[PDB]
């Protein structure tokens, strides 16, 4: 009864701080991720409107030339 | 081996090719003005030389030859390509010698702030910090440089990056017996973080870390900045961290060293410390 | 002392139980995310790819 | 007290089968994203390469 | 608000005007042909008229005004800009009138499989196939929808959203009671899953799943479709699951409701059932 | 700072030469034509001159040139330099001063509705919202910005983020706005995420949060509440939650604060209690006569 | 089905179309000189022809039709169209015929690598290994994929991408080549994660690994490796796998078969085996005499 018992607590208390610890380091870890991809939706809205503005300015552009 | 070879050869083939470009350009410019198509030929020449001396495993020469197509570039009024040559220089001498890497990534980071963007120089900016951590000693540079990147982070509202910055200059600064700073990084990330949803949780451990080093004064001021710690967060007393600190905070008032120095064993056994716990406990231990 | 250790333990999986459901729903939002940006870029590239087609046959005609 | 100890035990065993099930659907859609990302990457990198040489051209014929 | 409802009257009348625009196209074109660029910025006024009774919460009239601009824009030239206006007027009709969005979504589905877009096109048939399962009754085209998105999926070796939506066929389909396709299906996929060391955790729910489809058609072939499962997959004894089944199918060998009542709520004191498990229970074992 | 002392002196050389631009934009306005060029240069150099001056810390100068240049461009028959501009400005003043930010950021909300890009609108909106709550003192401003953004959100298809702004807004709005609204969007919210597997295992918070709200208000409708929540909700009967509650209106029918206060105590012995929930607690004992 | 015959039906007309379409083309380039426009848009229809043949469930000619325009499009100095639709062309080929696919796949992996895109070309090397092992029985061409995969991941800090390449290859070598390389592979990447941020006690499985390679050569060698690595990472004293495994070196020492046996099956009781710690266990076994 002690020997398994003092074997069930260590082992318990081990693995119980090893998932607690992982658990807030990935907790930590996903805002990056989360920040960084606010911003690359940023950027590619501003490049799908510059492109989309430029050709259809360019597309007039010509038509008037020719 | 027989690939690396033969790629080596043309390598050096077109390195010839590529001199006598340069100075069949200059002398064909001189004496029938043809234009810069023949200059960015060239730059196309030292760029594809460069890659194959890349794959040929020989890195020196490849940055030498992006270095020389970026400073090229750049004397032709054209910045961008030029910076990303001096950018693919500098990746390439991050082996082998990193010195003229830390040169070359400057100018790149200078020529990007110039321009006006600041994520990309506070990458390159860790980036060097990290050469300067890894190869050399000199840790003041690499202060200065954290402490730059995570600056422009803050600046550009980037709490998330600046965090990482500022706990490792903390950390650093601990380290060389330094204690203001750490106190006060340590402190203002651990408020920043109470409201938190998700890193109110870790949001003890900081203010444990600022409790310990602050106790390198005395004992008394040690009570003080936990105890308010301990108003300012109610909770903080919930974790044995607490414990744990008022047992070494009564065992040193008393000199009784063995019963501290189990009570640092047992938690260690519970759950081990790493090297920088152990030295600031071994430290502290020594008065 | 395994009172403590059934206390302790009550407390931690409870804690990781509420931390799970927070990762859960962050890895939704990242999800939907991904896909309306996925979709975006592929507009992009399509509306880039007709654009340069178009162009060079315009360049063509003259 | 022992009667107390074996509904704790309940406790424990429907909270850890609930978190693997959990777990279980959680690393499934980490699966699912990282399957995209690639996707969207190689969409990326194509559609850049295709704008940099028609713009290139477009500037060389310009001359 | 009631103020932005004013201005999609005007809206109405920038609708009149655009029918004076095609007024033009009628009459005035002949002298202003090279007006093409009037047509275009006709259908511009079109959107942002849609766009405006789309801020005016009219879904009725956004869709309508969705639907005149695609036609009017789709003079066989800038066929994605119809393609996209298309699926606008199918979101806005997915409130209301869902009907005819079925009609817009299905052209742009040709529209794409044309263009060869298979990835929009299989969203947009999950989508169809979701809002049949939610707004209609009808399974079966919906089963036809889900089926020809799944090949389309996995034409590009997308086998992950193919097997999610193979494993909700399967299941409408046992829910239909065609155990055949369900049991090849969930095979296939638990088999599929057990390749990858990722997704080795979550087969045991698939194979109990086939086991009850298998079970639920021919009993005696029970035991050995669980002993080649058990024999494929070692550790598929250990799972509760299977101990659960193997006791079901003992106990179904004597005419004693007792024991599987029993059985049935202790697994469920352990945890809760869904709405399938127990529905298929009951039905099956009625005898 | 020796390096923000020359920063200062190149950031007054951009600002004289910028007058001098004015001067450029002034003169070829009145006195030369096809001045659209000279100004747009005169734009570029405000550009670098507030990018400059946001790298030398002065935020207000930023801000300042940064308008100034917005102003200027909104002329040219240009609208997304006008927003992108704007959006710098606002963000620059976001720190120190953000009055003037929020008429920036308001601008540029009313422009982008203008285009049609509701997305982002409504994320500029949430920011609005956040710092007028974070450092204005004033809620209802921002009651109305996030049922503004969940609106946005609600219209565009994207759920979830609609979602967690109508639980944030009702929560609060619990605190000092009459309970129907919040008894209203808790259920709402629970209703939606109950047949979703996501939050179905969390739904029992907000079902709590939402017999609190009816609590608070009266008991024989919380009882009605209650019942009505564990019939259509048969799980939430094991819930603790469900015990704590009976516990507290028996406690409650028989009028003794002893019991109650007791029962409290014990619930805050296991996890933790919140601020908002110990609130909501004292205010109902405060009405036990 | 309809919709087969007549895409199939449609498909053949527009092979035969394009096929008089590149005859006349080359006869007008003599008789008009239109350009290359007439082969641009021959390359198109093949194209499109190819597309819905294989959207039409037929592959094989698909892939042909593909490889044949690419051919021509690359006949015009195109190169990176060319390659997307090789690469296309062996996507399509992996059901038909591995050996073009695998051919068009080195095409387009040389050609891409002579550009200077190195991630790309990994890529395709993992591909072409995989899809070598996994249908064709051959593991050095797999193994080589595999290096060069992870070298190429390597010259640009992909670490993650080519330590798991480097794994599989020691794995494999392990498995089936011998164990030296193994041993360095093993060894350098536990000892390459001393201090993961999230990793920290994973490489633990890692060295574990080694010894038993190490176990595989000779008694000797496997103590004193099982000595540094004690000595090497303090906490590995602590691993279970530690007792577990002096527990089989000191069962081995005296040749008591009875004690291994036992161990090896309390071993698997506590913890289910993985086919491949078992295998090496069995041929370590077979040698007790």
């Amino acid at each position: 009864l002690a020997d398994e018992s003092l074997e069930s607590t260590r082992r318990m208390l081990q693995l119980v701080e090893e998932s607690k610890d992982a658990g807030i380091r990935t907790l930590v870890m996903l805002d990056e991720q989360g920040e960084q991809l606010e911003r690359i939706e940023e950027g590619m809205d501003q490049i799908n409107k510059d492109m989309k503005e430029a050709e259809k300015n360019l597309t007039d552009l010509g038509k008037f030339a020719g | 081996g027989m690939d690396t070879s033969g790629k080596q050869a043309e390598a050096m083939a077109l390195l010839a090719e590529a001199e006598r470009k340069v100075k069949n350009s200059q002398s064909f410019f001189s004496g029938l003005f043809g234009g810069s198509s023949k200059i960015e030929e060239a730059c196309e020449i030292y760029a594809r030389a460069a890659n194959m001396f890349k794959m040929a495993k020989n890195w020196s020469a490849a940055g030498n030859a992006f270095c020389q197509a970026a400073q090229l570039h750049l004397q032709l009024q054209s910045k961008h390509d030029a910076a990303t040559c001096f950018v693919d220089a500098g990746n390439a001498f991050k082996k082998a010698d990193p010195q003229e890497a830390i040169n070359c990534l400057m100018r790149a980071i200078e020529i990007y702030t110039d321009m006006g963007r600041f994520t990309i120089a506070a990458k390159h900016h860790i980036s060097i910090a990290e050469i300067y951590e890894t190869e050399l000693v000199d840790v003041e540079k690499a202060i200065a440089h954290y402490e730059q990147s995570a600056d422009y982070y803050k600046g550009e509202e980037s709490n998330s990056s600046a965090n990482k910055c500022l706990l490792k200059v903390a950390g650093y600064a601990a380290q060389l017996e330094q204690y203001q700073k750490a106190i006060d990084i340590y402190e203002q990330v651990g408020t920043s973080a109470m409201d938190s949803p998700l890193l109110k949780y870790s949001a003890k451990d900081y203010f444990f870390k600022a409790a310990l080093c602050h106790f390198c004064i005395d004992m008394l001021n040690a009570k003080l900045a936990v105890q308010k710690y301990e108003e300012l967060f109610p909770a903080f007393s919930d974790s044995r961290e607490c414990k744990l600190m008022k047992k070494l905070l009564e065992a040193h008032e008393e000199q009784n060293v063995d019963s501290y120095t189990e009570s640092v064993k047992e938690y260690d056994s519970i759950s081990r410390l790493d090297q920088w716990l152990t030295t600031m406990l071994l430290r502290i231990k020594k008065t | 002392t395994r009172h403590s250790e059934i206390i302790k333990l009550e407390n931690s999986i409870r804690e990781l139980h509420d931390m799970f459901m927070d990762m859960a729903m962050l890895v939704e939002s990242q999800g939907e995310m991904i896909d309306r940006i996925e979709y975006n870029v592929e507009h992009a590239v399509d509306y880039v790819e007709r654009a340069v087609s178009d162009t060079k046959k315009a360049v063509k005609y003259q």
